[PDB]
RNA sequence: UUGACCUCAAAUCAGGUAGGACUACGCGCUGAACAAUAAGCGCAGGAAAAGAAAAUAACCAUGAUUCCCUCAGUAACGGUGAAGCGGGAAAAGCUCAAAUUUGAAAUCUGGCAACAUUUCUUUUGUUGUCCGAGUUGUAAUUUCAA
RNA sequence: AUUGGAUAUGCCAUAUAAAGCGCUUUCGAAGAGUCGAGUUGUUUGCAGCUCUAAAUGGGUGGUCAUCUAA
C-alpha cells in the first residue's frame, strides 16, 4: 500500500551503532526505581525521626504529555521517539514538532527497549533534558551522530510517500 | 479395559499427567518421598511400560512439592527478568527472598517413628560418607558437602561418644563400619581419600536430590540422638580447628567390645588414612594421635613416648621409638570386628599382613 | 565478525600493559617479597589477546600457558620480581597446609610420561619420584608444604592445577578460600 | 501536552494521514469481531474527555454496525448486552468506510474496587445506572429524545385537573 | 541465544458480576384500528426523569430542574393549541477534558501478615510488605462564576 | 435493645502543611463525522444518506443584546 510522508518517516530508524551508544547516555540517567525511591526516602525519614541541602536530581525525560511539553518550552536536548506506537497518531507529530522548535530527534527502535531505561513496560517518547558536566561532551557527540546518521540521512526520504 | 487391573496401575504418563507435573519434577517428587514402581500380575490387563499404584498417586496430588517446585520456578523466572532488565538491586534482593522447602512433613510420612528412619539410614550414611570426599563441582552444592561432611562428623562423634560401633572392616571400594543405635544395626561406607575423577554417567539432578533426602534424615537422626543421649544439636565446631584440618576435634560434643582399646593410645603417622583409624579408635575408648602432617590439634605427639602402639603403614620407621611398636591398620580392624586385641607382632612394619575377615561376612 | 571499537579497546589495554611493564622494570625495580610463607600459590586470572610478549614468556616459564592454572611456587626475589610483571594476569596468595592436602586429593595430577595423569595411586608416585623419597600423596604434600630440596622436582612432576571458575594482585590467605571454592 | 495536537489532528479527517490510517484500520476492524475488547483506545484524546481514566475498571470495546435509528445509539446498546456486568459510561466516532460505522464504546466495572472507591465515579455503582443507553441516558441517548434547554427542543394537556373547590 | 515487550490462547485457577420476577407510578423503542392510542419489545427506582443555561428577554431587566396556579382556550396553526412574564411549593450546588509533579507517580487494585471494627463470629476497614495497574498518564491543582 | 446529629471532655494529630481575602512591569488551555449545508423518511425535534467546518469563533434572539453546545 501508499503511505503518507508522516507516517513513512517511522520506518526509518536510527542506526544499530548510534542507537547503542545513545542508550549507553540514557543507562546513566535512568529514574531510580521504587525501591531505590523508597529507601532514599526512608534514610532521610530516620534522619528526621531521630534529629538532623542536596543537589537538583539528574534523570532522563519520559511521557508523551511531559516530553512534548519540554519540546515547546524547548528544554530538550535529545528526543527520541519510538518506532512502533499502536496508534501511530500518539507521535505522528513530534517529528515535526522537534524540527519546529530545533531539536534534536531520532526515531529508535523497540518502544520496550525505551520504557526499560525507565523501569516501564512501554514509554512512546524519551528525552533527555539536561545532563551532569561529566557527560556534556558524550551527550554533544551524540547529537552530532544524530545528526548525520539520522538528520543527514534519510531527510529527502522522509518527504516521500513510503510502500507502495 | 475402564476397571480391574487397568485401573489398578497407572502409566507415568498418566501418573504425571494426573499429578500436572514434569518428569523431572515427578522424579524429584518421588525421589524426596516414598514412591517406587509397581508393576502389576496381570501386565497386559494393567495398560487396558512404567506402572504404579493410583493411591500414591492420589496422594502425591496434594503433596506440597510440586507447588513448591513451581513456586522456586516462578521466582528464578522473575529473577532472571530482573537481571535482564538491568535493574541490579531488584534481582539481589529477590535472591534473599526466594523460597525453600522442608522435609518434616515427608520424612514423618515415609518414617512415622525413628526406629523405621535409623532402619533407613544405612544408604543416606553411605551417601553421606562417599560425598563428603567428593570434590566441589558445578552440579553438586559446596554449602551441601560442607553440611553432608558435618553431619558425617557430627554422627561419628555421636557414635564414639556411645560407643554403638560394633564391626569395622577394611574394603577395597572403602571401609565398612556396622553400628548398633537404638537396637537397629546401620552400616555406613566411608571411600578412601584418594584422587578420584567425576565418571560423568550418572544422573547428577538424581543424585543431588538423594543426597538432599540423606541429609535431612541424617540431620534429623543426628538430632533426636543427641536430645536423647543430651547432647546439644548441633554440636558447635570451631572455625580455626576445622581450617586446621582437625577432623572431628574441631565439632565439640558439648552437652545440653566398648573397651577393647581403652587402656591404649594409638598415634598414627602420615602413612595410614587416620580418618577412620581415629573414628575406631574413639569408637572403641582409647586415645588416638595423628602426626601434624595429617591434621592439628593432635593431643600427643610422636616424640611422646606415652603412646603404646604406633600404627604406620609405611616399611621403613628411622625414628622408631622404644614402648611404641609399630603396627597395621590390619590389626586394628581386626580388633575391632572380633572384640579382641591382635598380635602387634604378627602385624609388625615389614611383616607380612595377614588376611583381612569380612565381619559382615557369615 | 568483530567489531572496530573492540580493535581499539584491544590496542588501548595492549598500550596500557606497555606502560605498566615500563613502570614496574624501569625506576620501580622493587617487589613486596611477602614473608612468613615459603611457598604461595599463583593462579592466572584471565589473558587477551595479542598479550605483550613479555607476559607471554613469563606465563610459559610459570607454566601459566593457559586461563585458570594454578600452580605452587617458592617465595623467592626471581619469583617475586616475576610475579610483579605479571601481577595483571595473576593473582597471587599463601596457600594452607589444609588447602594443599585438599587440592592435592581431589585435583592433584601429576605428568607421568609427559602426559597429565590424576594421582590417584600411590604406586605411580613412588615410581615417578623414587629418588626424591616421595612414595605416597601425602609424602608429596609434605614435601610441597615444607618446601624441601625436592620440593622443586616434585613441582616440575606435578602439573598444574585447574582450578576453572576474582581479584587481582596478591591475595594473600583469601587465596585459600578460593581453593574451597574450586575443590 | 498532546492532547492538544491529537484532537486538533481528529479535526482533519479526511487528510493525508488521516485518510490512510482510516482505510487501514477499517480493514483491521472487518477482520476482527462485530463486537472485540480493544486494549487501549484507538483515539486516547476523544476517550480521556469522555470520562476514561488508563486504570482498573475502564474497558473500551470497539464494535462495527451496518450503515444505511441512530448509529452510535445501538453501539452503546449492543456492547451493553455483550458486557452485561460493566456499565456503558459513553461511547464515540473511531471510523466509517461505505458499509459500516465503528465506535468504541467506555464502560466501566461497578464491582471493582478502584471504581468503588473513587468518588469521582462513584455514582456509576448506584442501582439507578442499571443500563443506562436501555433508558436513553448517555449522551447520544439523551440527544436522540431531544433533551436540552431551549426553545429548539403532553400528560398534563390530556387531562381535566378537577380541584374541591371550583 | 539467554531475556524483555507485544500479541494469541488455555486452566474443574482466585475474586466477582449479569439473566428471571414484579411493573400502579417512571424512562426508552415501536405501532394499527376506532394517536406517541391499545398492543408489542427494552430498562430502572423508592421515586424516576430533569437539572446548574450554546436559557429568557428588549425591561429599572430576569436567572438550574421539577410541580401547582395564572398567562389561556390566548398567540400561532388548521378544531387543535403552547410559551415568556407573574403568583406559589421546594431550593444546592458541583465534577472532569483541554496546563510540565518534572526538585523526584506524589495515585490505585490484589496477594499475604497482623491489628481493629460489626445491625453481624455473617459486617467494614487500618497498618506493613510483596506483586500488578499506570508515563499511550494514575494523584494534587483548574472548570470560565473563573 | 439498635441507632442519628450535636454538646462536654480525655488522648492522639505525618502543621517543613493546607485555605479564603487583597494586590499585579507575569499568564490564562475551554469537548469535530460534531456544528452546519443539501436531501430522503418517522413523529419543529429526531433518523438515514451525500458533503463537511470556525476561533472573539459559534449558538439563539431583537449593528446590538444574550448565551458558551458537541
Amino acid at each position: 500500500l501508499k503511505v503518507p510522508p508522516a507516517i513513512a518517516q517511522f520506518q526509518k530508524t536510527l542506526d544499530k551503532n548510534t542507537a547503542t551508544q545513545v542508550f549507553k547516555l540514557l543507562n546513566k540517567y535512568r529514574p531510580e526505581t521504587a525501591a531505590e525511591k523508597k529507601q532514599r526516602l526512608v534514610a532521610e525519614a530516620e534522619a528526621v525521626a531521630n534529629g538532623k541541602v542536596s543537589k537538583k536530581p539528574y534523570n532522563v525525560k519520559y511521557g508523551l504529555n511531559h516530553v512534548v511539553a519540554l519540546i515547546e518550552a524547548k528544554k530538550a536536548k535529545l528526543v527520541l521517539i519510538a518506532s512502533d506506537v499502536d496508534p501511530i497518531e500518539l507521535v505522528v507529530f513530534l517529528p515535526a514538532l522537534c524540527k519546529k522548535m530545533g531539536v534534536p530527534y531520532a526515531i529508535v527502535k523497540n518502544k520496550a527497549r525505551l520504557g526499560t531505561v525507565i523501569h516501564q513496560k512501554t514509554a512512546a517518547v524519551l528525552a533527555v533534558t539536561e545532563v551532569r558536566e561529566e557527560d556534556k561532551n558524550e551527550l554533544a557527540s551524540i547529537v552530532s551522530a544524530v545528526d548525520a546518521n539520522f538528520s543527514a540521512k534519510y531527510d529527502e526520504s522522509r518527504r516521500k510517500w513510503g510502500g507502495g | 479395559g475402564k476397571a480391574g487391573a487397568a485401573r489398578i496401575y497407572i502409566t507415568r504418563n498418566q501418573a504425571l499427567k494426573k499429578l500436572q507435573l514434569t518428569l523431572a519434577d515427578f522424579r524429584r517428587i518421588c525421589i524426596l518421598k516414598g514412591v517406587y514402581p509397581r508393576e502389576p500380575k496381570n501386565k497386559k490387563k494393567a495398560n487396558k511400560v512404567t506402572f504404579y499404584y493410583t493411591k500414591d498417586i492420589q496422594y502425591l496430588l496434594h503433596e506440597p512439592i510440586v507447588q513448591k517446585f513451581r513456586e522456586y520456578k516462578v521466582f528464578a523466572r522473575k529473577l532472571s527478568k530482573a537481571l535482564g532488565k538491568g535493574e541490579l538491586e531488584t534481582a539481589k534482593r529477590l535472591e534473599a527472598r526466594k523460597p525453600t522447602y522442608s522435609l518434616d512433613h515427608i520424612i514423618k510420612e515415609r518414617y512415622p517413628t525413628f526406629h523405621d528412619a535409623l532402619k533407613d539410614i544405612d544408604d543416606a550414611l553411605s551417601m553421606l560418607f562417599l560425598f563428603s570426599t567428593m570434590p566441589v563441582t558445578d552440579k553438586i552444592g559446596a554449602a551441601t558437602v560442607a553440611n553432608c561432611e558435618r553431619l558425617c562428623a557430627e554422627f561419628q562423634h555421636y557414635v564414639i561418644r556411645s560407643n554403638s560401633l560394633r564391626k569395622a572392616f577394611l574394603s577395597i571400594k572403602g571401609i565398612y563400619y556396622q553400628a548398633e543405635i537404638f537396637g537397629e544395626q546401620i552400616t555406613w561406607i566411608v571411600p578412601y581419600k584418594f584422587a578420584q575423577s567425576v565418571p560423568t554417567d550418572v544422573d547428577f539432578r538424581i543424585m543431588h536430590t538423594f543426597l538432599e533426602f540423606y541429609q535431612a534424615l541424617m540431620g534429623f537422626v543426628n538430632f533426636k540422638l543427641y536430645n536423647t543421649l543430651g547432647l546439644r544439636y548441633p554440636p558447635k565446631i570451631d572455625v580455626a580447628k576445622s581450617e586446621s584440618a582437625a577432623g572431628l576435634a574441631a565439632y565439640e560434643l558439648e552437652e545440653s567390645n566398648t573397651s577393647l582399646f581403652s587402656n591404649f593410645t594409638f598415634f598414627l603417622s602420615r602413612e595410614v588414612p587416620r580418618f577412620s583409624l581415629e573414628f575406631v579408635i574413639r569408637a572403641f575408648g582409647g586415645k588416638v594421635g595423628w602426626d601434624p602432617i595429617l591434621g592439628s590439634g593432635s593431643p600427643f605427639s610422636e616424640s611422646d613416648p606415652v603412646i603404646t602402639h604406633h600404627i604406620c603403614d609405611r616399611p621403613h620407621i628411622s625414628q622408631k621409638y622404644e614402648g611404641r611398636i609399630y603396627i597395621q591398620p590390619q590389626w586394628v580392624y581386626d580388633s575391632i570386628n572380633k572384640g579382641i586385641l591382635e598380635r602387634t607382632d604378627l602385624y609388625a612394619c615389614g611383616a607380612t599382613l595377614p588376611p583381612h575377615l569380612s565381619p559382615f561376612v557369615k | 565478525f568483530k567489531r572496530a571499537e573492540t580493535f581499539i579497546n584491544n590496542y588501548r589495554q595492549r598500550e596500557r600493559e606497555r606502560i605498566r611493564l615500563n613502570r614496574s622494570a624501569k625506576n620501580k625495580g622493587d617487589i613486596f617479597v611477602p614473608d612468613e610463607t615459603k611457598l604461595l600459590f599463583v593462579i592466572r586470572i584471565a589473558g587477551v589477546k595479542n598479550m605483550p610478549p613479555k607476559i607471554r614468556k613469563v606465563l610459559r616459564l610459570l607454566r601459566l600457558s593457559r586461563i585458570n592454572n594454578a600452580v605452587f611456587v617458592r617465595n623467592n626475589k626471581a619469583v617475586a620480581q616475576m610475579l610483579r610483571i605479571v601481577e595483571p594476569y595473576v593473582m597471587y596468595g599463601i596457600p594452607n597446609l589444609h588447602s594443599v592436602r585438599e587440592l592435592i586429593y581431589k585435583r592433584g595430577f601429576g605428568k607421568i610420561n609427559g602426559q597429565r595423569i590424576a594421582l590417584s595411586d600411590n604406586a605411580l608416585i613412588e615410581e615417578a619420584l623414587g629418588k626424591y623419597d616421595v612414595i605416597s600423596i601425602e609424602d608429596i604434600i609434605h614435601e610441597i608444604y615444607n618446601v624441601g630440596s625436592h620440593f622443586k622436582e616434585v613441582t616440575k612432576f606435578l602439573w598444574p592445577f585447574t582450578l576453572t571458575p576474582r581479584k587481582a594482585g596478591y591475595c594473600g590467605e583469601e587465596i585459600n578460600e578460593l581453593i574451597k571454592k574450586q575443590v | 501536552g498532546a492532547y492538544k495536537y491529537l484532537e486538533e489532528l481528529a479535526k482533519k479527517k479526511q487528510s493525508d494521514v488521516n485518510l490512510f490510517l482510516s482505510r487501514v484500520r477499517a480493514w483491521e476492524y472487518r477482520q476482527m469481531n462485530v463486537i472485540h475488547r480493544a486494549s487501549r483506545p484507538s483515539r486516547p484524546d476523544k476517550a480521556r474527555r469522555l470520562g476514561y481514566k488508563a486504570k482498573q475498571g475502564y474497558v473500551i470495546y470497539r464494535i462495527r454496525v451496518r450503515r444505511g435509528r441512530s448509529a452510535r445509539c445501538t453501539a452503546e446498546e449492543r456492547v451493553g448486552r455483550y458486557c452485561s456486568n460493566l456499565r456503558v459510561l459513553n461511547s464515540y466516532w473511531v471510523n466509517q468506510d461505505a458499509t459500516y460505522k465503528f465506535f468504541e464504546v467506555i464502560l466501566v466495572d461497578p464491582s471493582h474496587k478502584a471504581i468503588r472507591r473513587d468518588p469521582r465515579i462513584n455514582w456509576i455503582v448506584n442501582p439507578v445506572h442499571k443500563h443506562r443507553e436501555s433508558r436513553g441516558l448517555t449522551s447520544i441517548g439523551k440527544k436522540s429524545r431531544g433533551i436540552g434547554k431551549g426553545h429548539r427542543f403532553w400528560l398534563r394537556h390530556n387531562t381535566l385537573s378537577l380541584r374541591r373547590y371550583r
